[PDB]
């Protein structure tokens, strides 16, 4: 999954 | 600390010389020093520290990951023997990983946090806490895997709080949260169905909102509207 | 030094694990620990150790590059002063570079060329010592200067001597040697045009060569030649 | 210009 920056 | 000698704002123009070289243990460094001098941080200077340790740990969670996948093998029917080498070093990146964590931490509680009293900040704050207890938790087995896991719970629950109440649903840092929260729940807390609601509401109740904003602001909000779909195309 | 409680073999068996884990700082601390056992290394060993220094080097020569170009734009006429901060991170940048090329022609001194007597190896390491004594040549300006050039110079002329006595034109030690001998004429000695002929020489030899090989040697030589190639089509 | 690995 993606997460922020 | 090596960073008490050096000017705040020194401190702070090399963080971004840093940036602009990849060299992001430097830029870690720096923005540590630039915390440690006690006064609170700007937006900027907010996001050069999250950037800085974002891509330290980004690095050692992808180490971790390589090692612990061999190990993972190196401990199947019919593998071959090879020694303690392989734990040894996955041991020692998660050793070097977690010490990063715990340097973040101890960043927030002394004392960025309680300081914190604008909901851009607190918030911001809050989030990164939630994130370095996931952080921890990708690679915790023992008997407090469950207590770091609620610790992460707890700091994203209470920055969710604060952005519902104080922030409009577009604002990147809201976003941002809410997402990270919800690859918590997919990832950590083994709660697919709660990540898949989060997401799907988050991006729902910003689509409602776009309308709002200026063309600079929507582009900052869909770029994380975006990662949203990404992962409930993922997930569903 | 912190490598000296470890098996050779393990810590082998850890440079190859951190190779692949893209932790190449680490994957240099295993090689430079398997080094100083005193035992020769064999031709994976020496790659091992070549690939490591180089990824690190790499990744500070890079830094360095972006530091010292916005020193020198922050030198032009009309530039703003921004006081010493520039200056003082590409000097903390440049010397952890040469701690690094130190580390390695310390190792080569001490005392890997010393004992190597094959060709393969004594080119390899004499190569190497161009290398590095050509990244110390990048960044310096004192009163050594040309005598880290000459240094450099040396090591690559000695293993060209062996290695046209002792190698075959393809041999991709030999390729890889003349490919840096060649980059050193034309970006560190002023001699764009020994480095052309060098690179044009290389590459016709050892054409005239391929037809000795097997499939995998072959791929193996035309894949530096093709880096000569490259090298010629920028520099005519 | 290209060197080796
Ligand atoms: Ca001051
Ligand atoms: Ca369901
Ligand atoms: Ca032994
Ligand atoms: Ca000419
Ligand atoms: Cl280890
Ligand atoms: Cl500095």
């Amino acid at each position: 999954a993606h997460s922020s920056x | 600390g090596a960073m008490g000698s050096m000017e705040r704002a020194s401190l702070i123009q090399k963080a971004k010389l840093a940036e602009q070289a990849e060299r992001y243990e430097d830029m870690a460094a720096f923005m540590k020093g630039a915390v440690e001098k006690g006064e609170e941080l700007s937006c900027e200077e907010r996001n050069l520290l999250s950037v800085a340790y974002k891509n330290v740990v980004g690095g050692q969670r992808a180490a971790w990951r390589v090692l612990s996948s061999i190990e993972q093998k190196s401990n199947e029917e019919g593998s071959e023997e090879k020694g303690p080498e392989v734990r040894e070093y996955r041991e020692k990146v998660e050793t070097e990983l977690q010490g990063v964590c715990d340097t973040v931490l101890g960043l927030l509680d002394s004392h960025l946090i309680k300081e914190a009293g604008d909901a851009e900040s607190r918030v911001f704050y809050l989030k990164m806490k939630g994130d370095y207890y996931r952080y921890l938790a990708e690679v915790a087995t023992g008997d407090d895997k469950k207590r770091i896991i609620d610790s992460a719970r707890s700091a994203y629950q209470e920055a969710m709080d604060i952005s519902k109440k104080e922030m409009p649903p577009t604002n990147p840092i809201r976003l941002g949260l809410a997402l990270n929260f919800s690859v918590f729940h997919y990832e950590i807390a083994n709660s697919p169905e709660e990540a898949i609601s989060l997401a799907k509401t988050t991006f729902d109740e910003a689509m409602a909102d776009l309308h709002t904003l200026s063309e600079d602001s929507y582009k900052d909000s869909t770029l994380i509207m975006q990662l949203l779909r990404d992962n409930l195309t993922l997930w569903t």
